[PDB]
């Protein structure tokens, strides 16, 4: 039982690292989309609902 | 469409397009009216004889 538990914990740490990387990439993508939506609104090609959704 | 823009609930390009559409329709009507007037220059509302 100790064998299996320690192995599982190790794999879990690795999975956590990978998930963190994925989420950082997602955050950057969302920031870019929000900046685009805000600039469009500033120039007058988009409403404010889009800004709030972003 | 104007009232929505008054409250900022539509893009300003949508208002610009609608206003330009009104102006273009007015110009087309002017063309038609002047064409009709040109045709009426050859009659001057006189009898057939």
């Amino acid at each position: 039982s100790v064998v299996q538990t320690v192995r599982s914990s190790f794999n879990n740490i690795n999975a956590s690292i990978s998930s963190i990387n994925a989420y950082k990439q997602a955050v950057v993508s969302a920031q870019s989309s929000l900046d685009a939506m805000e600039a469009g609104y500033s120039v007058g090609t988009r409403t404010i609902v889009d800004v709030l959704d972003a | 469409r104007v009232p929505l823009g008054n409250a900022n609930l539509i893009g300003r390009e949508e208002l610009q397009h609608a206003r330009d559409a009104v102006t273009s329709a007015q110009a087309q009507l002017d063309v038609a009216i002047q064409q009709y007037n040109a045709n009426q220059a050859m009659i001057l509302g006189t009898k057939l004889e």
